[PDB]
């Protein structure tokens, strides 16, 4: 159905002749430099040619085809996926773990990660298991205590659904 | 005149944004006006922005707010993408600030309340604008604020930071201009702070002709506070325009401020009383199973949200990952050899970023985490551990994978 | 009748806090380190993770610390070797050699009625919420959390006839064979009654014949906190001396007092039990959270 025919080049009088009509000249409206015409077209292949300032010309950015005589005419692709937004973006998107090792400095550590949920003081007028609402950016990150008598203490805040769980593991 | 797209006649150009050109669309039958954003298919694929445009459409299609430009439909053609959206006759907020002398505290507050309400809606939907300025904020016939141009916007992920420098230098946060990693919401607050100053003062708090001199002003965070501005609004601007993102104000902090509270409507924010009766909370997705069922969920959620003390809170010191004073090349060489002993498979993303994986011998499931080396103050480095979402226990499997790595190192 | 329908509709997920702290211990970890970790983190219980089996085996509570002290304590002069050297796995080995225990847990998607049933039926006070998809423990569910959650929805649902009825008429709680301790009773003797009678708290009575304080299972972790666990010969008053300064008097309820008044008193004071009293000062029994929750289920 809706197909766009835009002329990027300069000119005063621009006409469009294709396969949709019997190679007849159609007047094109201009904005500032661009000459455009939106027409309803069915699925398949359509041949077209431009007529600028009394001379026949073709768009270089679009695919072209040459006949036996020597006439250069553009080619337009009319697909079923081209009209559906999610399908059209999928078409445009189209166009393993090695165990081996591989002079700018690494990125500067953001201050958000320094805000430890466990180090923060909580009010005495509440349950000790309760914690403040954590930042989305500190989630999944590993926080640990200094090793004392062959035992490592590891902690990480994880999201279940809308609730956050701060787990602690005392592993020797 | 002759050019038509979905019963709409395309007129004069309204302006050009980040991606594509925006033009006026008048109805052939009625005369109804809509804004049409034209995205060229070739322009999108040549810039590798196919994923960015996909997220832009997906968000705006589900986005419902009276202070964000509503996207009616999107028309796809074999050469271009036509985004049909809500048209606002009033134009830019920047033009309103330029036409008038200074926007009075009575009207400037109302506009800022509408801007922050729309900004908060984005953040709650895990979307950060990154390009907030009075040029991007639009106005209508009824004098209401409207947010547009989601070209530089990005999705917020759990445990993931953003680096991409987005927006105008005058409105950009100190962390944005420096080119360092940020969480997201703190950048929008800085941008909102500049808009609030622009509405009341009529000028920019950080403005200079020379580019590095302008960048020095943002990093310093020193700005003039005029005598006509009251002490209440002065403290709000100082808290919003903080160099430190940790010391910087949040939406919850602005909402609790005495100046912002003045004449604040009860339908703008979700915690307010009129929100539950005037705004749809999208609970229909959860209440899709098997008329009175919708009101039961809203009432139950309100009782749970009111009791803040029941769900939220009012010795050795903890630290993120492991610290090392040695060279970055030596730390990276130490991590690769430590993984070979434990039989681990790793995908290389960057010289310091590694996507690591192992197989559990008891459960059988694959355990995966992400490693990243960061820079502390000077000559000190930090190795970060982050669990990947996609019989045993997922959190326990992550802790055990870290424990074996720290011991081998 | 009314509260039974409420618990059957509401899931366990609704009770879990927005941001909560969870402590997990490995079976290979020394038992002494585990009780010291409960104090520092301020938690009363913690699930146990078996590294070799790759699954949660059980729960480590204060009852385990009480069971170690009474079984291994000899004197104040000789140190408790077992508490100092035993691991969680080694302590559980002798504890499960008499009778093993399959993990009692609830799913977050499961109804609140099944969770209350699981606590009373198995005679446990702490139930860990484990997600069947990920296998992670999310929150430790208690009788206190359920009653406080039900208190939030008392106005939303119509109050039945039993809520306006007296405790005497309803007859809820233990009224016969109440295990009590004297003011001069040593800690070791008190710990023995916790193992034999399988009770959670013991009311302290003086030489005059009046309830001065209440020695619960939670008061035992203070011996690990102050490192006074090695001397269990000391009196119950000396053991409760740490919290005696803030203390006014042990919470009480009357037989003529309505069920609604009793439920409101427990949630506000944040206590686990109330002492039943007749006229001016006559003890009749003990009413707890477990007794009240059972009445709303049966
Ligand atoms: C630098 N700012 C400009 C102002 C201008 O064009 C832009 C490119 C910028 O806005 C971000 N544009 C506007 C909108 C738009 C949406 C997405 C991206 C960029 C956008 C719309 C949406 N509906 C509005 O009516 C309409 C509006 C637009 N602009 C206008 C000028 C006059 C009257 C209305 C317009
Ligand atoms: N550059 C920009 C741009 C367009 O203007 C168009 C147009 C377009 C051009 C001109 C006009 C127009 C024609 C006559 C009078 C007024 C107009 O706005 C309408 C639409 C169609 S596809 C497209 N893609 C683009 O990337
Ligand atoms: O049966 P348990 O779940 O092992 C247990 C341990 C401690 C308590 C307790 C503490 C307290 O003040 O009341 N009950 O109950
Ligand atoms: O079976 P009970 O001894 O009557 C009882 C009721 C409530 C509790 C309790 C214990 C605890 O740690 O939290 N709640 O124990």
């Amino acid at each position: 159905r809706p197909t766009v025919f835009r002329w990027t080049g300069g000119g005063k009088e621009v006409y469009l002749s294709g396969s949709f009509n019997n190679w007849s000249k159609l007047p094109l409206t201009r904005s500032h430099n661009n000459f455009v015409a939106i027409l309803d077209l069915p699925e398949g292949e359509h041949q077209y040619k431009f007529f600028v300032d009394g001379q026949w010309t073709h768009d270089p950015s679009e695919p072209i085809v040459t006949s036996q005589l020597g006439t250069v005419n553009n080619i337009i692709q009319v697909k079923k996926t081209d009209f559906e937004v999610f399908d059209a973006l999928m078409v445009d998107s189209q166009k393993q773990e090695p165990y081996v090792c591989k002079f700018r400095a690494p990125p500067i550590l953001p201050p958000h990660l320094l805000q430890v949920i466990l180090n923060k003081d909580t009010g005495i007028s509440c349950d000790p298991a309760l914690l403040p609402e954590p930042n989305h950016v500190m989630l999944n990150h590993l926080y640990a205590l200094s090793i004392k008598d062959g035992v490592m203490v590891l902690s990480a805040t994880h999201r279940y659904k809308k609730k956050y769980v701060t787990t602690l593991l005392y592993k020797p | 005149g002759r050019v038509k797209i979905g019963h709409y006649v395309l007129g004069d150009t309204l302006g050009v944004g980040t991606f594509g050109k925006v033009k006026i669309g008048e109805h052939q039958l009625t005369g109804h006006k809509v804004a049409v954003k034209i995205l060229n298919r070739q322009k999108i694929r040549s810039l590798d922005v196919v994923g960015k445009i996909k997220r832009e459409i997906q968000n705006l299609k589900l986005f419902r707010h009276p202070h964000i430009i509503k996207l009616y439909q999107v028309i796809s053609t074999p050469t271009d993408f036509f985004m049909v959206m809500e048209y606002v006759s009033g134009g830019e907020l920047f033009d309103y600030i330029c036409k008038h002398g200074r926007v009075e505290e009575m009207e400037a507050r109302r506009l800022f309340q509408q801007i922050l309400s729309a900004v908060d809606y984005c953040h709650r939907h895990m979307v950060v604008h990154r390009d907030l300025k009075p040029e991007n904020v639009l106005l209508d016939a009824h004098m209401n604020a409207k947010i547009a141009d989601f070209g530089l916007s990005n999705m917020m992920s759990d445990g993931e930071f953003l680096r991409t420098s987005c927006g105008s230098p005058n409105y950009a946060a100190p962390e944005v201009i420096s080119g360092r990693l940020y969480a997201g919401p703190e950048v929008d607050i800085w941008s909102c702070g500049v808009i609030l100053y622009a509405l009341l003062c009529g000028t920019l708090p950080f403005d200079d002709e020379h580019v590095p001199t302008l960048f020095k002003k943002i990093r310093g965070g020193v700005f003039y506070i005029p005598e006509y501005l009251n002490r209440s609004v002065a403290t709000l601007l100082m808290h919003m325009l903080q160099v430190d993102p940790l010391k910087r104000a949040t939406i919850k902090d602005i909402r609790e401020h005495e100046w912002f509270k003045q004449g604040l409507p009860s339908y703008l924010f979700p915690e307010d009383p009129s929100y539950d009766a005037n705004v749809i909370d999208d609970e229909a997705v959860k209440e899709v199973c098997e008329a009175v069922a919708y009101h039961l969920i809203i009432d139950n959620r309100r009782i749970m949200n009111q009791a803040s003390e029941f769900y939220l809170a009012s010795k050795a010191k903890w630290h993120l990952g492991i610290r090392s004073q040695s060279k970055p090349y030596d730390i990276m060489a130490e991590v690769y050899r430590a993984m070979k002993q434990l039989d681990f498979e790793w995908k290389v993303v960057n010289a310091y970023h590694l996507r690591v994986r192992r197989k559990n011998p008891v459960t059988g499931n694959y355990v995966k985490m992400s490693l990243q080396l960061y820079l502390v103050d000077n000559r000190s480095y930090l190795l970060d551990f982050k669990s990947i979402d996609d019989l045993g226990s997922h959190t326990m499997d992550f802790f055990e994978m870290c424990a074996s790595l720290i011991t081998t190192l | 009748s009314v509260y039974t329908s409420f618990m059957k509709s509401h899931r366990c997920y609704d009770l879990i806090p927005t941001s909560s702290k969870l402590v997990v211990f490995d079976t290979s970890l020394q038992v002494k380190k585990a009780f010291f970790a409960l104090v520092t983190n301020g938690v009363r219980a913690a699930p146990l993770w078996d590294s070799k089996k790759q699954s949660f085996v059980g729960m480590l509570t204060i009852t385990d610390f009480i069971n170690i002290l009474h079984r291994y304590y000899k004197s104040a002069l000789v140190q408790i070797y077992e508490l100092e050297e035993h691991k969680i796995e080694t302590w559980r080995e002798v504890y499960l050699q008499d009778s093993f225990k399959p993990l009692v847990c609830i799913s977050p998607n499961a109804s609140l009625f099944d969770a209350v049933s699981s606590l009373i039926r198995n005679k446990i006070h702490r139930l860990p919420v484990i997600d069947p998809e990920s296998g992670n423990t999310l929150y430790i569910l208690t009788h206190k959390r359920i009653l406080k959650f039900l208190k939030l929805f008392i106005t939303e649902f119509p109050k039945p006839e039993f809520m306006s009825k007296s405790l005497e008429e309803l007859q809820i709680g233990t009224y016969a064979n109440i295990a009590m301790v004297r003011t001069t009773t040593p800690v070791y003797v008190a710990l023995g009654i916790f193992v034999q009678h399988r009770v959670s708290a013991l009311p302290v009575v003086d030489e005059k014949g009046r309830v001065v304080d209440i020695y619960s299972k939670f008061d035992v972790i203070n011996l690990a906190a102050e490192k006074t666990y090695n001397n269990l010969d000391v009196s119950v008053t000396k053991a409760l001396q740490h919290r005696s300064h803030y203390f006014e008097g042990v919470l009480k309820c009357y037989l003529h007092e309505t069920l609604e008044t009793i439920i409101n008193r427990l949630v506000e004071a944040e206590v686990h039990r109330l002492v039943v009293v007749d006229e001016n000062d006559v003890v009749k029994g003990i009413v707890s959270l477990s007794d009240i929750l059972q009445a709303l289920v049966l």
